[PDB]
DNA sequence: GTACGTCCGGCCGTAAATTCAGATCTT
RNA sequence: UUUUGGCAUAGUUGCA
DNA sequence: AAGATCTGAATTTACGGGCGCAACTATGCCGGACGTAC
């Protein structure tokens, strides 16, 4: 997002980078909620 | 070829199969060995019913 | 004998009817055992 | 008559509940109902 | 692989998908007395579910 | 030319939400 | 000349 | 008087918890891409 910036690339994909960059964080600190799905290490588990 | 199987021991394709006790001691198998179980990495695995 | 009235003693041994109602009647007290210890600190500790 | 007792019962105490599972009311009498099977 | 997987951890299913699956079905065969082998052969698993 | 092979990219208690009867306003 | 260590799982078992 | 509103009071999903410790085991996260040798 911070490249995207810095470009001035478009809105919807930067959309995109909030949605996935809020995703991220949320389930950093909290990885269980009744929301988007948990998030796996890419190994199939659940990160804690 | 399409792949390997696991071969549960003393079935009909278990080389142990249908052996008499002497030949049994030969490949010093147990001939009191119940069988009924996989070898898997060397571990003996048995599926519980 | 017939819904499970054992009559002999543990000295005269139980028929086969009598050994197997008295093996339910035993998981009822093991199964108390294990609800027992499941619930074992846990109304303990909510007090304390 | 069957009343829920042990440790159920004594974590409904604990655990405050709306719903007991045996509730009752041992309701007296004073008058000659007390002793009148009848009235009673 | 795959059966060799399932056999070797217990867990029943699709591999990726082992969140979900079914645990415990395969155990390690209990070689401590010849009457523990034949109870461990000879067992049945009843799942809560 | 061909393959390999190894280095880089992908239960119950709250608690919120939905529907029904006074009440002031509106008419 | 002074070290040492995989995390998270799943199963089995002992005592209460 | 009638109404529309409309504002406080009865019914449905939905997290979120779920015994002290011990002991032992056994198992675990790739495919394109680029070069080099033969």
């Amino acid at each position: 997002l911070r490249r995207n910036e810095q470009n001035g690339a478009a809105a919807h994909v930067i959309a995109e980078d909030v949605k996935l960059l809020q995703f991220h964080v949320a389930t950093m600190v909290d990885n269980e909620l009744p929301g988007l799905p948990r998030a796996m290490q890419k190994s199939g588990r659940p990160l804690k | 070829f399409i792949g390997k199987i696991p071969i549960m021991l003393r079935s009909t394709y278990c080389l142990l199969n249908g052996l008499t006790d002497r030949d049994l001691c030969e490949l010093n198998e147990c001939p009191l060995d119940p069988g009924g179980y996989f070898i898997i990495n060397g571990s003996e695995k048995v599926l519980i019913a | 004998e017939s819904r499970g009235f054992v009559e002999n003693s543990y000295l005269a041994g139980l028929t086969p009817t009598e050994f197997f109602f008295h093996a339910m009647g035993g998981r009822e007290g093991l199964i108390d055992t294990a609800v027992k210890t499941a619930e074992t600190g846990y109304i303990q500790r909510r007090l304390i | 008559k069957n009343v829920t007792l042990g440790v159920p019962r004594l974590k409904e105490l604990i655990n405050i509940s709306k719903k007991p599972k045996t509730p009752s009311l041992t309701v007296f009498l004073l008058g000659q109902s007390a002793r009148d099977a009848e009235r009673a | 692989d795959g059966l060799k997987y399932s056999l070797a951890t217990g867990n029943w299913g699709d591999q990726k998908k082992a969140h979900q699956a079914r645990a415990g079905v395969s155990q390690v065969l209990n070689r401590l007395t010849f009457a523990s082998t034949l109870s461990h052969l000879r067992r049945l698993n009843s799942p809560i579910g």
